[PDB]
């Protein structure tokens, strides 16, 4: 009895609402108390409207630990993830994520200082609104961008990828839709791309998108498609694609494979293209399309 | 071994406190009583992410309001950037996007900020609220990787080819290692270019990447230049192969003068 107007008194004593912390078990009043001063206590060794901040992330923040302890998480993880900011924290990373990512999330938590990763997570959320319980969770690739800092800990944020099927920000004038085969040949395109790059959707049909993107870019091409196909989304690195009569222009895509839903075979690539500049240096020509 | 875990937890919150057993978990309350933050966050979008908040009127497009993060972000003044409008803060290719974006829920787009002429790639990401309209959005620099520009400035130039040796891709820098401008390389087959004498051999390692795939061969050989003069020259040659498919997409060469 004693000790149970205590929990409560805590529960209602951590940043949260009256709401939610009154439902809590004791062990998740000490995870989250735990974790929510150790918290402080990395942030005082990081600074020697918190609605417009939070809301206006396409994402959410995860600061974790070397051994994999989530100590941190924003309170918009529900919105993407659907798991909630009380569930997840304090417990191990490595109980949310595709097993599979486990030991490249391993290698990125260890030990320069800049992350940039892929990682599939736990999905509860079901685009529509609706939330789902843990046994029926979908694996979500996230884009974890992020720093490891001193003792080892990572703070990253994190972004879901859209998925082309389902989008809710307006696109503009720079960005242009295009369909892929698994091995990235071309089967459509926008026809905007005739404006931004001068290509007629036609002539690109059956090309290997491997032979429009400038060479100095293949490492990173690669490893993009590569991740791809291993966990369904990716967000490319900048890139710079071969306009058609001459020069090239700076291209960004996040690509999405697209599954059959009758046989669940992966249908295709879905690729959102953005310009990221006018063609630049028209008159230098790369490759043996450009030239005619 | 529940209670395990609950007299772990309890040690070390013990432990994080510096300041018996009922004691302390009505004493611990006091000691964040006496203390999340807004500010707090931000710091952690500036380490996490690298980004700013700013907000902008989306119709003057004049900026309203800055994060004082602008500075570690842009190398840029905060009393830049409050007192003027987006539009001047973006390269003048994208006024087109930035108007488009800003006109009458979320927004999400990628532009090209200055900062203390250089430009930054931004990734910005916010959503319009009431107040006759004001979008709040978080400028986010290097959410991604910077293309290789290399060849945009040398005794060396990469190339692609076909499988049997012809010049389908060559990087501006040719013109300052074999003098040729990019069009009178391109078509043509890379034994064209080559001394008589060499030819078999760099036929032969044409043969041999399109044999060893994943091993990259090395052939030196004479190259005729625009001045037709015999350049020796290296060529390191690896052949490219489709990482879903296998299908080889082409031979990969770096031509190094020798
Ligand atoms: O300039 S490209 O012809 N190479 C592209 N992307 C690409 C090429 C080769 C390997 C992988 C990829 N990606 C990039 C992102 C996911 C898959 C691409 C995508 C859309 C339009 C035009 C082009």
């Amino acid at each position: 009895s004693k000790e149970t107007e205590v929990f409560y008194e805590l529960a209602h004593e951590l940043p949260l609402p009256h709401s939610v912390s009154s439902h809590l078990d004791k062990a998740s009043i000490m995870r989250l108390a735990i974790s929510f001063l150790r918290t402080h206590k990395l942030l005082s060794s990081v600074c020697s409207m918190d609605n417009l901040y939070l809301k206006a992330l396409e994402g959410f923040i995860a600061v974790v630990t070397q051994d994999g302890d989530m100590i941190f998480l924003s309170e918009n993880i529900s919105k993407f993830m659907g798991l909630t900011q009380v569930e997840l924290t304090g417990h191990s990373i490595f109980d949310f994520t595709h097993p599979c990512d486990h030991e490249e999330i391993r290698e990125n938590l260890t030990l320069s200082t800049e992350r940039d990763f892929f990682m599939r997570m736990k999905c509860t959320v079901t685009n529509r609104g609706r939330t789902v319980n843990l046994k029926s969770a979908t694996w979500k690739v996230l884009h974890c961008t992020g720093q490891v800092r001193v003792l080892s800990c990572l703070i990253i944020m994190c972004e879901p990828i859209q998925h082309p099927s389902h989008m809710d920000i307006p696109l503009d004038s720079k960005t242009f839709l295009s369909r892929h085969s698994m091995d990235m040949k071309f089967t459509y395109c926008d026809d905007r791309i005739l404006e931004l790059i001068g290509y007629h959707p036609e002539e690109l049909l059956g090309r290997s998108a491997y032979e429009f993107y400038h060479a100095l870019d293949s490492e990173n091409m690669t490893k993009s498609h590569q991740n791809l196909c291993t966990k369904g989304q990716v967000v490319s690195g900048q890139y710079r694609m071969l306009a058609k009569h001459g020069g090239y222009v700076a291209l960004e895509t996040q690509g999405t494979v697209i599954y059959n839903p009758r046989n669940l075979q992966p249908q295709c690539i879905m690729c959102v293209n953005y310009v990221l500049s006018e063609i630049e240096k028209n008159d230098v020509v790369f490759s043996m399309d450009q030239t005619e | 071994r529940r209670r395990n875990k609950m007299t772990a937890y309890i040690t070390e919150l013990s432990d994080m406190v510096p300041t018996d057993k009922l004691t302390i978990l009505r004493m611990a309350v006091s000691h964040m009583k006496s203390l999340l933050t807004d500010q707090e966050l931000k710091h952690l979008i500036l380490e996490a992410a690298d980004g700013f908040l700013f907000i902008v009127s989306c119709e003057t497009g004049r900026v309203v309001y800055v994060s004082d993060s602008v500075t570690p972000v842009l190398n840029q003044p905060q009393s830049e950037w409050f007192g003027s409008t987006l539009y001047d803060q973006v390269h003048p290719d994208d006024v087109d996007k930035l108007r488009e974006q800003l006109s009458t829920s979320r927004r999400s787009f990628i532009c090209r900020m200055r900062c203390g002429p250089h430009f930054v790639v931004v990734h910005c990401t916010g959503y319009i609220k009431a107040w006759k309209f004001c979008l709040v959005a978080i400028g986010r620099l290097q959410v991604t990787s910077s293309p290789n520009c290399t060849d945009m400035s040398p005794t060396e130039f990469i190339s692609r080819h076909n499988i049997e040796g012809i010049f389908t891709f060559v990087d501006h820098r040719c013109v300052a290692t074999v003098g040729y401008q990019p069009q009178e390389l391109l078509g043509k087959n890379i034994v064209e270019f080559c001394h008589p004498e060499d030819q078999q051999l760099l036929r032969d390692s044409f043969q041999q990447v399109v044999k060893l795939k994943g091993q990259v061969l090395s052939v030196m050989f004479r190259f005729r230049s625009k001045t037709r003069e015999w350049l020796w020259m290296r060529t390191s040659s690896f052949t490219f192969q489709n990482p879903y498919s296998d299908e080889i997409e082409y031979i990969i060469c770096t031509n190094t003068n020798v």
